[PDB]
């Protein structure tokens, strides 16, 4: 583990300090369908012509990123992704830019989001939820060892692969920080109290978000919901959680320690760090090595119909890609 | 029920990130 993480960091740091740039070009890909949208572009299913490999290409309109003041966040995202390498993180295959846009070509993960299956089925059994929770526990131990805070855990951002294992996507808010940080970002249901209250905060916000996730998986709804974000915030800072009567007592206790307002008491945030979580009774049946190596059988394998099938994703209205004749925001994105 | 209160709320679709 220590020795895993030592090698992981050496590996990461080389790429961190010398980021890969300009490793493909748009005209090498055949565009097929939109798998998702966002405030600065979309993710499209695409085909790499030279190989016949399918990928998910994220396109960001440089002008939109600038307007929304997300330049630094966007350079974080690319610089981190090109440098990390973990089984439960979607791989960045290529990245490039043109006059108008930024492009991040990711590994295509055809099983769709946990969100979809979670909403459809209603809720996951404790074993089913424990299985995905353990993959996140290891993923955060990997990312936090690298000084990386993730900051957007939610079922919408966890993709299910062909083996029924999770792949974390969307690094738009990930940041390499040694001390504390202040940006208000993330998703309302998943924000730790520190964030809402404009305190400086650190990685402990990822562990809190883990408690929100685990609870959502196992209850079928989040511990703090309302029709408007400000009503959600009050619920979160009051730190009053009710559990479904079906919740096992081990689960209720883990959740009490994860969704802990007092940072000297929050699991992940103490002298033993991540082992508080890994050693908790709820996880007693978890074989950590076998999860990492993917030899545990998944509770659920997605229905697969083809290499480039898209039915596990919602439909989205297409929009043509226009590339301007003039370079936009060149200086802002020169390191991209 | 809490489930019923959830299902009837405006937040059962995909949830957008906030920032600033
Ligand atoms: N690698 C990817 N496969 C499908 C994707 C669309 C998507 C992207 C982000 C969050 C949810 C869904 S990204």
């Amino acid at each position: 583990v220590k020795e895993f993480l030592a090698k992981a960091k050496e590996d990461f740091l080389k790429k961190w300090e010398n980021p890969a740039q300009n490793t493909a070009h748009l005209d090498q890909f055949e565009r097929i369908k939109t798998l998702g949208t966002g405030s600065f572009g979309r993710v499209m299913l695409v085909k790499h012509m030279e190989t016949g490999n399918h990928y998910a290409m994220k396109i960001l309109d440089k002008q939109k990123v600038v307007k929304l003041k997300q330049i630094e966040h966007t350079l974080n995202e690319k610089r981190i992704l090109q440098a990390v390498n973990f089984p439960f993180l979607v791989k960045l295959e290529f990245s490039f830019k043109d006059n108008s846009n930024l492009y991040m070509v990711m590994e295509y993960v055809p099983g769709g989001e946990m969100f979809s299956h979670l909403r459809r089925i209603g809720r996951f059994s404790e074993p089913h939820a424990r299985f995905y929770a353990a993959q996140i526990v290891l993923t955060f131990e990997y990312l936090h060892s690298l000084d990386l805070i993730y900051r957007d855990l939610k079922p919408e951002n966890l993709l299910i692969d062909q083996q029924g294992y999770i792949q974390v996507t969307d690094f738009g808010f990930a940041k390499r920080v040694k001390g504390r940080t202040w940006t208000l970002c993330g998703t309302p249901e998943y924000l730790a109290p520190e964030i809402i209250l404009s305190k400086g905060y650190n990685k402990a916000v990822d562990w809190w978000a883990l408690g929100v996730l685990i609870y959502e998986m196992a209850a079928g709804y989040p511990p703090f919901f309302a029709d408007q974000p400000i009503q959600i915030y009050e619920k979160i800072v009051s730190g009053k959680v009710r559990f479904p009567s079906h919740f096992s007592s081990d689960l209720k206790d883990l959740l009490r320690n994860l969704l802990q307002v007092d940072l000297t008491k929050r699991f992940g945030n103490l002298k033993d760090g991540v082992n508080d979580i890994k050693n908790h009774k709820w996880f007693a049946t978890t074989d950590w090595i076998a999860i990492y190596q993917r030899k545990v059988e998944a509770p659920f394998i997605p229905k697969f119909k083809g290499p480039g099938d898209t039915s596990n994703f919602d439909d989205y209205e297409e929009e043509e890609i226009r590339v301007s004749i003039n370079e936009k925001c060149g200086k802002e994105f020169s390191e991209f | 029920t809490t489930y019923a209160d959830f299902i009837a709320s405006g937040r059962t679709g995909r949830r957008n990130a906030i920032h600033d």
